[PDB]
């Protein structure tokens, strides 16, 4: 199927209690590989995929160099983004950034990401054309103009058409029985009276691989969007996720309803009823 | 493997 | 402009009262990061509890899994107990085996 690598940048200043804490963890698809923290005893790049364990001390090397050199830059970051907002030197603020590349089946770019967030909020964004900024707000538009006088996005799409496309490949290779392996839900639907006139009836969908999934309630065959509570996908911890879907029924009219699942390890999408 | 200073 | 935690406590596989298991809290949806977590055994706090890495969803929202061994019984009771500076009390939510 289609894959992404995406990193994950986090910077968060503290006054009072030390200089801004930054951290990166990246992700294949819902595979978190590497980690640093520049809080560690000994801050380095680790490895957290048994795939990632190969490369050499190289990688390590110049892994751990760009995870030290921006835990300077996001703390310069940090200090200009206060002074863009007017704001005191006794708030915490924290500064993100995601960015990567989506492939397809063949491995070819689909799409490329760059953005950063403010205290939670978009700030500025790389275009999916890979050469132009969407900026938030005034603030953000200081950083346009230096990053268009810098000309930071070929820069970035160097990156993502390049580099970040063919180390996602080697990682899928490296990787090919976990990150190309999809496990499908193992699924049931379990019946729970709230009174004597009504039950719930609850789909689960546990043990897959990826994330993504779609459950759904329907009665005579149609779908009961607003009516049916769903759980945020949550992960079990042994790299597998877990979800469900519910509905209120009446005594009597379970048979009406029926369970629906889509996944993409499943041969076919399931049906099912209590 | 990540892209290799640009403040904000 | 902060989001408070969203809070669900499950376990890794299928209860079975007397078979080992990992109790999990996972934590989601929060803003800014810094976050309390403790797993609660009848009320106490559990010692061993590890946590995933630090990680943040496309709406920019943090999450994190707090997880630790336990098996199961009919008289045991567990909890997770969550602080932030959204909430004013730490938020504590029962292990239900149904949800």
């Amino acid at each position: 199927g289609s894959h992404s690598m995406r990193y994950f940048h986090t910077a968060m200043s503290r006054p009072g209690r030390g200089e801004p804490r930054f951290i990166t963890v990246g992700y294949v698809d819902d595979t978190l590989f590497v980690r640093f923290d520049s809080d560690a005893t000994s801050p380095r790049k680790e490895p957290r995929a048994p795939w990632i364990e190969q490369e050499g001390p190289e990688y390590w090397d110049r892994e751990t160099q760009i995870s030290k050199t921006n835990t300077q830059t996001y703390r310069e970051s940090l200090r200009n983004l206060r002074g863009y907002y007017n704001q005191s030197e006794a708030g915490s603020h924290t500064l993100q950034r995601m960015y990567g590349c989506d492939v397809g089946p063949d491995g070819r770019l689909l799409r490329g990401h760059n953005q950063y967030a403010y205290d939670g909020k978009d700030y500025i964004a790389l275009n999916e054309d890979l050469r132009s900024w969407t900026a938030a707000d005034t603030a953000a538009q200081i950083t346009q103009r230096k990053w268009e006088a810098a000309r930071v996005a070929e820069q970035d799409r160097a990156y993502l058409e390049g580099t970040c496309v063919e180390w996602l490949r080697r990682y899928l290779e490296n990787g090919k029985d976990t990150l190309e392996r999809a496990d499908p839900p193992k699924t049931h639907v379990t019946h729970h009276p709230i009174s004597d006139h009504e039950a719930t009836l609850r789909c689960w969908a546990l043990g897959f691989y990826p994330a993504e999934i779609t459950l759904t309630w329907q009665r005579d065959g149609e779908d009961q969007t607003q009516d049916t509570e769903l759980v945020e996908t949550r992960p079990a911890g042994d790299r597998t996720f877990q979800k469900w879907a519910a509905v209120v029924v009446p005594s009597g009219e379970e048979q009406r309803y029926t369970c629906h699942v889509q996944h993409e390890g499943l041969p076919k999408p399931l049906t099912l009823r209590w | 493997a990540e892209m290799y200073p640009s403040p904000l | 402009i902060q989001r408070t935690p969203k809070i669900q406590v499950y376990s890794r596989h299928p209860a079975e009262n007397g078979k080992s298991n990992f109790l999990n809290c996972y934590v989601s949806g929060f803003h800014p990061s810094d976050i309390e977590v403790d797993l609660l055994k009848n009320g106490e706090r559990i010692e061993k509890v590890e946590h995933s890495d630090l990680s943040f969803s496309k709406d920019w929202s943090f999450y994190l899994l707090y997880y630790t061994e336990f098996t199961p019984t009919e008289k045991d009771e567990y909890a997770c107990r969550v602080n932030h500076v959204t909430l004013s009390q730490p938020k504590i939510v029962k292990w239900d085996r149904d949800m």
